[PDB]
């Protein structure tokens, strides 16, 4: 007798699917790839510094990739969230807080670079694990202070004629909060790397193809697989992010975006598929260790 | 010339307080653990403190722990014992000694010359010898035992026992480590063998010089035995 | 407030169709003006009028709990 | 274990040491100082103010060089050119005073195996001589092969294209100069070619080769 | 002069052929006798018994 | 004149030819059908002692069979307690160039030296605690390539100026000085009687010098290229040789002629170092080609290989009890095999 027709209702269909298919190919190469980073660069590596960032980086991905079980389920349960409160208060914050690691990692890796390339004789005083570790350090102690407003604001709430209770944010419960939220996110979560890796790659290419031997052309094509895949990536979701927050709880404009939001995650997370990749193949040095791990 | 001298003894009131100094020179002091072991004015050797490489590891005497704390400082070889609430049982000649730890060194390979802390009136391994003197004649063979209360026969191989020689008004000197090994400079004369808990030293053609107490020690885990005095 | 307002409004109803008629049609999703989605539902006009009600009084609660739906991902 | 838990203290102890002291010898550059008999090699590293190898060494501005005079002692070269593979650079010099055992040298060093991608600086030592050389004498008796005219500019790029062409490879650099014994400005030309070479290496090793 | 050190080689080649040859067949034996001698105190060239390896 | 002396040369040298192919009635490549193989070989690493940071060149092991010593470019010196891999002393070189270890029989002593002409010898027992200098055995023209002590008080080293010395490690001074190759010396190879020793120069030419008199009592000239290795068989009668020809050969010194050809098609890489197992049944020899490989010397078939390196594998000792060989490499992890 429970024919759902009133008002509106579906089944699993809507792009939601898209969404769905891509959060499986980013966990199929998550599972795969900053596996085999971890595995490298610890076991071959961490005597040497330029593993350190990318230690950070795989496992930051990785612990996010291993985060797409919860949000595959979001999903494909309608958004249902079985665990109590205090979950609803902590795991929806440590999972921004292993994506905003992965950020923060790619703009610090950035920024290595630059010194590495614009400070080379100073980097004979300054690189070693210490300011390595410290920098890790740093960009993980950021993603928590942005993670934060989740680690706060998150409350549980209930429909009350199934069983079904969902987990959100009461911004005090009617008055302007979210604003501050979301544009603080937006600046220091997607900006400020877009900016660092931008900036500080072309610094890069306008330096490297000054002096011969280095217009290997291969800089390039290394920083524009970084940033253009950052910028493809991540501005969708940070652009939705914003206006959701902005944008009045209702009309079609919102309804839309609730209906694209899934989508809009998980093509973020192509760059958690991506990031072990791009150092994988381009890291070639790795091609013999790669090949002797099986 | 290796030299390991202690001062700050002298009398103390019971309850006080006083810090025995190690000023050592001759060799790499930083390579070095150390040991503040000390003796009873008319008794046998004890264990106080110990002191690592480097100053990475310490331990203490159940009879001392707290009361008593060590501190190395290798720029100066330098080792002290800061001792603190005094007991009647801290009346003792306070000997620094040296120690190595790696494949085939010898630990206690040198002692100290000593100093005389006084106070007024106011789950171990225990070492046993079954004589307390024993009269030996010179060109004679003289057999020494001793006995703990465990085996020392480590799983690596190694019997962890040293053998020590005191003549009188006289530092302790190392004959024997882990039971078969010679002092660089003991005299090929002494010879120690043993096994189980039984333990002994052998002096052949015994000079007047080898007269004096010959305590054992153990060293499986962080002491002396009562030793038994020779008789010329 | 909703599940005790809802609960009693449908209690007004005295056939277990008109008890599922709001109380599925109380749904307080988005879609925009279920007035006009009535349109689209078949029902007597009894269930009709039960659906019209129960969906503006749930649509005001859904409006008015000012809480939103963040999916987990942010 | 027993009592041997001091024994690896110890040994933890010599290995954070020799970590210690790897960190601080990779700050070093290591620069190999090749070159024919009497070329100059002595006197770049003077200017930077024995019968075996010598390792002089010094520092110019946040940068501190080990440069190695391997050619002063004299055994069959493939025995002991090997060792300074992982060698930054070359600093292979020639002196224009002959000759041709040099032109030979460069085609070994440049084309070695053991460094094919390793940089070469190579200083043209003495031209205040070779302009002499030429003013007294045609070039054809040192390069019969020569045709151009013995004045200095011609004569000098000719040489030098005669050294440069003995390389091999693409990849590596041949950063020659005509030093003259110019004071400083030797060691500031091998600075500038090790930067760059430090930058290659610090690109190489981030992944962005 | 530079006839001196030819004369030391003439000299030590002499020398060599002054020098007892036995026949390779006895050098074979003398090895492959040693071998077979010497194979029980060689755990690399016979198998290590697990328990006694002292790297275990 | 020359010519007449030189044809002379040519007359015994072609006569030392012909009788040292009438003492060839035989090779041991043709006895050996009669004899069995060891098997396939597998050792696999027991440890590794991943102390070192650059290119370990040489290493030795003390006579207990426990302890090491490895000479490596890092300008460290550092000597193993191989059981528990512990570092129990690392001596800082005066030179990173070291070629050469050299382990005293007694354990009180070690040398090394390389590119700077100079064998120092530092004594470990010091009352002091620390690993110190004893001697600077300056005194050679060319570098050194390997170093062995007879005793804790003279010391045999080959070296690039083509001679061999034989030290007086109490004074410094060659109590004899070796010389006659016409290339320069590679490898040395102290017997286990310490009466005669076996060195190998980059002509080709190998040789046995009896240390009282320095006589070269035999040259070997089999090789095409440069001998790099030198090894004494444990009987102290033949001895084994590498070389840059990708190969080693087998040498006898009573039969003062080669035996066996350690070749096969595929491998066109030189040899770095070569020692043999306690019984002398297994030639160890370190290949260029990022290996060592295992052989029976009486059959010359690779019996395994014992790869594992990141780079070049360019030292190798087994111990006296027999129990284990190390593998130096240019990867600067000393893996230890059993």
């Amino acid at each position: 007798l429970n024919t759902p027709v009133d008002k509106t209702s579906n089944t699993l269909r809507v792009p939601d699917i898209l969404a769905l298919v891509i959060f499986a190919v980013v966990f199929l190469v998550g599972v795969l790839g900053n596996a085999l980073v971890v595995w490298v660069t610890a076991f071959e590596a961490k005597r040497t510094i330029n593993a350190i960032w990318f230690l950070n980086l795989a496992v930051a991905d990785f612990l996010s990739c291993l985060a797409l079980p919860i949000l595959f389920t979001s999903i494909v349960q309608h958004h249902h969230w079985p665990f109590g409160g205090a979950a609803c208060s902590i795991l929806p914050s440590l999972i921004l807080l292993n994506m905003y690691a992965s950020i923060l990692l790619l703009a610090t890796i950035s920024a290595d670079r630059f010194l590495l390339v614009f400070k080379p004789i100073w980097c004979q005083n300054f690189r070693g694990a210490g300011l390595a570790w410290i920098a890790c350090a740093v960009a993980w102690g950021l993603a928590l202070l942005l993670t934060i407003p989740s680690f706060l604001y998150r409350v549980v709430r209930e429909e009350y004629f199934p069983p079904k209770v969902l987990c959100g944010v009461d911004y005090s419960h009617d008055k302007r909060r979210e604003r501050a939220v979301a544009i603080v996110r937006l600046v220091l979560g997607f900006l400020w790397p877009l900016l660092t890796l931008t900036i500080c790659y072309t610094f890069i290419l306008l330096r490297t193809w000054s002096r011969r031997a280095t217009r290997s052309t291969k800089t390039l094509k290394v920083v524009v697989a970084v940033v253009a895949s950052f910028f493809i990536f991540w501005l969708p979701y940070q652009v939705t992010g914003i206006m959701m927050s902005f944008l009045e709880p209702s009309s079609p404009t919102f309804l839309l975006l609730k209906k694209l939001d899934s989508l809009c995650v998980s093509f973020a997370y192509i760059n958690c598929c991506i990031n072990p990749i791009i150092y994988v193949v381009a890291g070639q040095g790795f091609q013999g260790r790669l090949r002797k791990s099986l | 010339d290796v030299q390991l001298v202690e001062s700050g003894g002298g009398l103390v009131q019971p309850g006080g307080s006083r810090k025995l100094s190690c000023s050592a020179s001759g060799f790499a002091f930083s390579s070095f653990g150390m040991h503040w072991v000390r003796q009873a004015p008319e008794k046998g050797l004890e264990w106080v403190a110990y002191i690592s490489s480097g100053s990475g590891t310490i331990y203490y005497a159940d009879t001392v722990k707290g009361r008593f704390t060590i501190s190395r400082d290798d720029p100066k070889n330098t080792l002290f014992l800061q001792m603190t609430s005094l007991r009647s049982e801290d009346t003792a000649m306070y000997y620094c000694v040296r120690s190595i730890y790696y494949y085939g060194s010898s630990p206690f390979d040198f002692w100290g010359q000593g100093t005389t802390l006084t106070v007024s009136s106011g789950s171990d391994i225990v070492m046993t010898q079954a004589t307390s003197s024993v009269p030996v004649t010179p060109g004679e063979s003289v057999s020494i035992s001793c006995r703990s209360s465990k085996s020392l026969l480590h799983s690596n191989g190694n019997t962890y026992l040293y053998w020590f020689l005191q003549r009188p008004g006289q530092s302790p000197q190392l004959l024997i480590y882990r039971m078969s090994n010679l002092a660089s400079g003991v005299p090929d004369r002494f010879s120690g063998s043993g096994s189980g808990t039984a333990f002994t030293l052998t002096i052949s053609r015994l000079e007047a010089e080898d007269v004096g107490v010959y305590y054992c020690m153990q060293h499986l885990e962080y002491t002396f035995g009562a030793g038994t005095k020779l008789e010329l | 407030t909703l599940q005790k307002k809802i609960e009693e409004i449908a209690a007004k109803y005295k056939h277990s169709v008109v008890k599922k008629c709001c109380y599925d049609g109380a749904c307080v999703n988005n879609d925009e003006t279920c007035e006009q989605r009535a349109a689209r539902i078949s029902l007597g006009p009894r269930c009709i009028k039960a659906f019209t009600e129960c969906c503006v009084v749930a649509s005001q609660l859904r409006a008015n709990i000012s809480h939103k739906d963040m999916q987990l991902g942010r | 274990s027993a009592e041997e838990r001091a024994a690896l203290e110890r040994s933890k102890a010599i290995e954070k040491n020799l970590k210690e002291d790897g960190i601080s010898a990779a700050k070093d550059v290591k620069l190999l100082l090749l070159g024919a008999d009497n070329s100059g090699k002595s006197t770049i590293v003077k200017q930077m103010k024995t019968t075996g190898i010598v390792e002089t060494h010094f520092t110019f501005k946040n940068l501190h060089f080990r440069l190695f005079d391997v050619g002063g002692q004299r055994s069959e070269r493939k025995k002991w050119i090997h060792c300074f593979e992982d060698v930054t650079a070359i600093i292979f010099c020639v002196d224009l005073s002959d000759m041709h055992e040099s032109l030979m040298l460069f085609d070994s060093i440049c084309n070695n195996k053991f460094f094919i991608d390793t940089s070469i600086i190579l200083f043209l030592n003495k031209k205040d001589l070779f302009g002499e050389k030429i003013k007294k004498s045609p070039l054809t008796i040192c390069f019969p092969e020569y045709t151009g005219p013995n004045t200095y500019e011609d004569a000098a790029a000719y040489i030098q294209a005669q050294f440069e062409s003995k390389n091999r490879s693409p990849n590596k650099e041949i950063y020659c100069h005509m030093t003259c014994a110019t004071d400083t400005n030797n060691a500031q030309v091998i600075f500038d070619a090790v930067t760059d070479i430090i930058i290659a290496n610090n690109l190489r090793g981030c992944g962005l080769y | 002069a530079s006839i001196a050190q030819a004369r030391k080689l003439v000299e030590q080649l002499k020398m060599e052929a002054n020098i007892d040859r036995i026949k390779v067949s006895k050098a074979a034996a003398d090895l492959m006798a040693y071998c077979e001698a010497h194979a029980k105190e060689d755990p690399l060239l016979t198998p290590v018994p697990a328990s006694e390896n002292p790297f275990r | 004149e020359l010519d007449q002396l030189r044809q002379e040369a040519e007359q015994l040298k072609n006569q030392i030819r012909d009788a040292r192919k009438a003492c060839a009635d035989a090779t041991l490549s043709q006895i050996t059908n009669n004899i069995d193989p060891v098997g396939r070989i597998q050792m696999r690493t027991r440890r590794t002692l991943r102390g070192h940071l650059a290119k370990i060149y040489a290493m030795h092991w003390g006579t207990d069979s426990r302890l090491l010593v490895s000479a490596s470019q890092d300008g460290k010196l550092i000597i193993w307690d191989s059981y528990t891999t512990n570092k129990v002393h690392a001596i800082p070189l005066r030179s990173s160039w070291v070629m050469t270890c050299a382990y005293a029989p007694s354990g009180n002593y070690v040398a090394c030296g390389g590119l700077d002409n100079i064998c120092s010898i530092y004594n470990l027992k010091t009352r002091e605690g620390n690993v110190r200098v004893s001697r600077e055995l300056a005194g050679h023209t060319g570098y050194l390539s390997c170093c062995r002590f007879l005793d804790d008080n003279q010391i045999v080293t080959s070296s690039g100026d083509t001679t061999c010395a034989l030290w007086d490690i109490e004074t410094g001074q060659q109590t004899t000085t070796f010389t006659g190759h016409t290339g320069d010396v590679m490898s040395l190879s102290l017997a286990p009687d310490t009466r005669l020793f076996v060195s190998g120069a980059c002509d080709a030419s190998a040789k046995l010098w009896d240390v009282r008199e320095g006589m070269c009592r035999q040259t070997f000239t089999g090789h095409e290229s440069d001998i790099n290795a030198i090894c004494f068989f444990p009987n102290g009668n033949a001895f084994a040789t590498g070389s840059d020809d990708a190969t080693c050969r087998l040498f006898d010194l009573r039969a003062d002629q080669e035996l066996m050809t350690y070749s096969h098609d595929n491998i066109i890489c030189g040899i770095t170092s070569v020692s043999f197992s306690k019984s002398g049944r297994l030639l160890l020899a370190g290949y260029d080609d990022f290996n060592c490989n295992v052989w029976d010397a009486l059959k010359a078939d690779r019996a395994g290989v014992l790869a594992g390196h990141d780079n070049r594998v360019s030292c190798l000792g087994v111990t006296d009890d027999g129990m284990a060989v190390a593998t130096g490499s240019w990867d600067s992890f000393l893996k230890i095999w059993n």
